[PDB]
């Protein structure tokens, strides 16, 4: 494991080949998760990229949180989707937190610590454990058919992902930068994968 | 509330290509799902695909997998349905529907739709 | 009784069913009441919604807190209805409390702790204590015949509910959460039936 | 300052059933309530109905209860007054009228009312 | 000179009907005679049927005889053909054209014919 604190990878120039690989030690498979993570870009007056992708064997699509040009947030699990629109994209590094449960579909969203109303998706739906994360490119196949106009360029970072659906004062500690103990996925004590142009630098956001 | 219309439709030898189109009037089109349905004489329609609404979500039928291709552009406004390897049952009219102003997944009913097109025809030799 | 401090209903969909039914112990006719509840819902921009159905067996409409379409915040008491225009509408939880007087028929309406202008409304009337309660629905009868395009979609919580007027320092008592003493509705003591797709989850707004 | 007209009227049996409609010209009609009047030769004009501006407030006359329905699409800002039970008597001019610039309760009286539309014709034969 | 633009193409049941029209633009067309031709893919134009100026005088192919019917208006300046109790094979793509700045016969080829329209595809299951 590595300590990626106070520091974040970087994607100079939009491209179909960089891209970060994330390994999971995951085996029981999830009903329920919270993602949090930080990313920075000025690509929203722009086409559209993917923040996360989540892709077993049988479905590129399990998790992708994904910006939607002119739309908003679009987020999506086992095929399904929801969007999250936005009325105008400002220019700062931006911090966000989903969770969803398996048992009542509920969804929460919360952008930069304020809350979005809860909606419904995938009642009873299960997610597989064995799986490839990818950060930087949406992958329409297991691990490749990395798209250019979907690649993101910019920064990600804090990428933290639990099996199970944290408080409301659990995610204002994390926004605040409190201590905490990721399961699925640590940022400090992460293991990755780099492809291509991408580079460790320390972080601009506070 | 926008309003549907195609083109692309004609007859064809077995094993060609066909890139229909359908057209959308209004302003709130990127707010809706797309989809194509099947008609033929004697019966009712039939779902065949569907298109999701940002565009990254698709949905085909059994015999349309590997075969058929589903798109959307949001600038202009307009979904497209390319097909292959044309057989000659698939010869019928076909129709370009779609109505969830609103946000959800992609379903495989008619109920839920709302709005049609005149329809076009597709027709194999 | 059971303790929902912290807590809150979820209505994650649109739908004709799902709906919480509330209990009160009131046997006396009500001359004077008020009302204070936090909710907080996105269909502001889309369509109307009932906040607050209180109904007799004589009028499904004794009091009735509803939002109507590019209007604003529209009271009703004993078949007569008052608005309470809004210019803009921003995505925020919201507090209300809502008072109403019958020797005077002066009513008082607080939003985020910011009053209205006080009017009238039928002045010498009584309301019957004999009634059905219910969240999440708009109810044209005593045990039915709900609408979908008037159910709301989200949360509501800290109803509570009084037979007399609060001044205005006991309301903003209220607003910034200290301790009171309910009496006909107590969210620390309440009572309730829910059907349909309905949750409790711990609370959004602060 | 709305101006109004009506349509729908005409002459039907007994038994029957008119979809009466209002128009209104102007951009406050969401702020005035609606109201349905008759007026009948050798007399003055007589309450009907009258309807929430919000709409989920509405009033009805004794004879007009349980058979007569009124609504309102904001909208499309035009009033409804669905009336059926066509007998007779209920054969007379009828005129949608409407006059309230502020929030207030249904009234049944003449005196409020400001402003009248030309007036449509119902025969039961 | 005259733009020709048919319509009423489509797909229907062996033994249907179909009074498909054409559309001429110009002011000449009470002066040219019309025609209606066929067409399948990977063949040429076949001769279907052709329509007088003063439209008493016509000539229909052998199979079409009595089938079908030819006409013409110059008020509307528009041709119409009508065909009764199809069948699969008379499916193919069906062209209005013709061209006559003269006075003549109604011939059977097709060089004599100049301006050509679209065409519309007509199917029978």
């Amino acid at each position: 494991q590595t300590d990626m604190s106070r520091k974040a990878f970087v994607f100079p120039k939009e491209s179909d080949t960089s891209y970060v690989s994330l390994k999971a030690p995951l085996t029981k498979p999830l009903k329920a998760f919270t993602v949090c993570l930080h990313f920075y870009t000025e690509l929203s007056s722009t086409r559209g990229y993917s923040i996360f992708s989540y892709a077993t064997k049988r479905q590129d699509n399990e998790i992708l949180i994904f910006w939607s040009k002119d739309i908003g947030y679009s987020f999506t699990v086992g095929g399904s989707e929801i969007l999250f629109e936005v009325p105008e994209v400002t220019v700062a590094p931006v911090h966000i937190c989903t969770s969803w449960e398996s048992a009542s579909g509920i969804v929460e969203f919360w952008v930069d610590g304020k809350p979005r109303v809860r909606k419904s998706l995938k009642k009873g739906y299960t997610v597989g454990a064995e799986a490839s994360i990818i950060l930087g490119q949406e992958q329409d196949s297991f691990g490749g058919n990395f798209e250019g106009s979907q690649s993101l360029v910019g920064d990600i970072g804090n990428v933290n992902m639990w099996d199970f659906v944290l408080s409301p004062d659990e995610i204002n500690t994390i926004y605040l930068g409190g201590p905490f103990s990721p399961n699925v996925l640590n940022w400090r004590a992460l293991k990755y994968e780099v492809q291509g142009e991408v580079f460790t630098k320390p972080q601009l956001w506070p | 509330e926008v309003q549907l219309v195609e083109s692309g439709g004609g007859l064809v030898q077995t094993g060609g290509s066909l890139r229909l189109s359908c057209a959308a009037s209004g302003r709130t089109f990127n707010r809706h799902y797309m989809g194509w349905f099947r008609q033929v004489p004697g019966k009712e329609r039939e779902f065949v695909a569907s298109i999701s609404q940002t565009g990254l979500n698709k949905d085909y039928v059994d015999s349309a997998k590997g075969r058929f291709t589903i798109s959307r552009d949001n600038a202009e406004n307009t979904v497209y349905l390319q097909m292959n390897n044309l057989k000659p049952e698939d010869t019928a009219l076909y129709y370009c529907a779609g109505s969830q102003s609103s946000y959800y997944d992609k379903p495989r009913l008619l109920t839920e739709y709302a709005y049609w097109g005149q329809g076009t025809l597709v027709t194999v030799s």
